[PDB]
């Protein structure tokens, strides 16, 4: 029935101002709230009653509501303002409605090297007739990484499970890869390595058994 | 709101393959639908990423790649299409186009 | 400090039934309309239900009507949601979020709980096995070391992990889960700690899988 629509993405250079639109028929006729939601967190309110900002929220946040569009304006656009942003209202018929939400990104974050940490099968796990190698990759940007595993400098294709990277609290990315092995396989070889490629550079941590 | 240069390039390409393609698109390949939402581009990218037999979509995929901030890998087996439904690529493309088209209807 | 805490999420069979509940604190629970609002992984926000301050009014989303039942007890300061005939597209994080006023015409949320993850599928709840990722100094700064816990083979999401009952908080990195071919989850939690304190300081990860009602306190020792 009544639905509010937002463009699903917006980019700004840092410091320079940012504008998020929420549209719907006679939107000026109601009160618009704006919510900020960062990856893996619940949404926080930043604007209510079209233009009121609750205690806490920096002054650079602002919103207007006019006929058919509501706009959340962020002047002095900062890194930590990167997020998904939602408009929300109340409609007699359909009640609490929310816009599609919009994914804000501050432009030109500098390239960031990954932090690879590789763990070997625990003694418990081996004792349990299972084996998993654990290849944890933190703090990189852009959010793009190729992981590959080698068994005695020979590629291991099977038994790999690797995540698609996810935005860290610090606006860099984290991913992890896990290799499943039979305790035979693990004890059999000299060593195993996961190797992470992030934009031309590669980090290859290696690990071996007792 | 004026057009992002990289964006209208995508709108054009979408238009082409929807308009120009003779037979069905990717021949009875059925993908996951999307909504005018948030991870929309990635969502789209992920949804396409899976069809392998089809060349018509590869440019579109690339195009979309620039829009998604992180790496999308094919066959990320998950229950994340809980709200979405399976549709013909032809129709998928068109929807995307309209949604993108609509962003510029003032 | 305004606080709304939901619980009761888990794996529920299609056509099954589940009761969520939300426990307010830090404000006059009596004076507020409270909503239940959900969010599917990836998807945006959808308002499900809301209830008046005195319970004179109850209101539901069309997609949810006649299947769900919202309620409250102003004495225990708790809101409830009774969900039935659960379709798969009912899967979401379920937030309990407070209105602005006391009546439907002010139901707009301000404060949102942390949410609880209902997972409607015809799979089977499976608990995790925790293993100690023994400390290595290899990849970490001078004088500090990295030790972890692998949380293998559980379903459905989520998993609470903390270290030393919450006492140790900084250094902790609890990575996002991996969806395996098996269609099971696995995560890793890594804490970074003084190299010297190994052999004195006891390190313990407290794993929690509220879905399966399972808890593990794995002690992580040097190799």
């Amino acid at each position: 029935s009544y639905e509010l629509t937002q463009p699903p993405s917006v980019s700004v250079a840092p410091g320079q101002t940012a504008r998020i639109s929420c549209s719907g028929d006679n939107i000026g006729g109601t009160f618009v709230s704006w919510y900020q939601q960062k990856p893996g967190q619940a949404p926080v309110l930043v604007i209510y009653d079209d233009n009121d900002r609750p205690s806490g929220i920096p002054e650079r946040f602002s919103g207007s509501n006019s006929g058919n569009t509501a706009t959340l304006t962020i002047s002095g656009t900062q890194a930590e303002d990167e997020a998904d942003y939602y408009c929300g209202t109340w409609d007699m018929v359909t009640n609490n409605v929310f816009g599609g939400g919009t994914k804000l990104t501050v432009l030109g974050q500098p390239k960031a090297a990954p932090s690879v940490t590789l763990f070997p099968p625990s003694s418990e796990e081996l004792q349990a007739n299972k084996a998993t190698l654990v290849c944890l990759i933190s703090d990189f940007y852009p959010g793009a990484v190729t992981v590959a595993w080698k068994a005695d400098s020979s590629p291991v294709k099977a038994g790999v499970e690797t995540t698609t990277p996810s935005k860290q609290s610090n606006n860099k990315y984290a991913a992890s890869s896990y290799l499943s092995l039979t305790p035979e396989q693990w004890k059999s070889h000299r060593s195993y390595s996961c190797q992470v490629t992030h934009e031309g550079s590669t980090v290859e941590k290696t690990v071996a058994p007792t | 709101v004026p057009p992002s240069t990289a964006l209208r390039e995508l709108i054009e390409e979408l238009v082409n393959i929807t308009q120009n393609q003779k037979a069905p698109l990717c021949n009875g390949s059925m993908v996951w639908s999307i909504n005018l939402t948030a991870g929309m581009y990635c969502a789209a990218l992920e949804s396409l990423i899976n069809v392998s037999g089809c060349s018509a979509i590869e440019k579109t995929q690339r195009m979309l790649s620039g829009f998604c901030p992180h790496k999308v890998s094919a066959g990320q087996f998950s229950s994340l299409h809980v709200r979405d439904t399976k549709i013909e690529v032809a129709q998928f493309v068109k929807d995307l186009l309209l949604h993108l088209k609509k962003l510029f209807r003032e | 400090q305004v606080q709304l805490v939901e619980s009761g999420g888990g794996l529920v069979q299609p056509g099954g039934s589940l009761r969520l509940s939300c426990a307010a604190s830090g404000f006059t629970f009596n004076s507020y309309w409270i909503n239940w609002v959900r969010q599917a992984p990836g998807k945006g926000l959808e308002w499900v239900s809301g209830i008046a301050y005195d319970s004179s009014n109850t209101l539901y989303a069309d997609s949810v009507k006649g299947r769900f039942t919202i309620s409250r007890d102003n004495s225990k300061n708790t809101l409830y949601l009774q969900m039935n005939s659960l379709r798969a597209e009912d899967t979401a994080v379920y937030y309990c979020a407070r209105g602005l006023g006391a009546f439907h015409w002010d139901m707009q949320p301000d404060y949102w709980g942390q949410g609880t993850l209902v997972t409607v599928s015809s799979a089977s709840t499976k608990g995790p096995s925790v293993f100690p990722l023994a400390p290595s100094s290899k990849s970490t700064s001078g004088g500090t070391a990295a030790l972890g816990c692998l949380v293998k083979d559980y379903f459905p999401e989520p998993v609470t992990v903390s270290w030393n009952s919450g006492a140790l908080t900084s250094g902790v990195h609890t990575f996002p889960a991996v969806l395996q071919s098996s269609g099971l989850y696995s995560l890793s939690s890594v804490v970074t700690v003084p190299s010297s304190s190994l052999g004195t300081q006891t390190y313990i990860c407290n794993v929690n899988h509220k879905p399966s009602n399972t808890k593990v306190d794995k002690k992580v020792e040097p190799k």
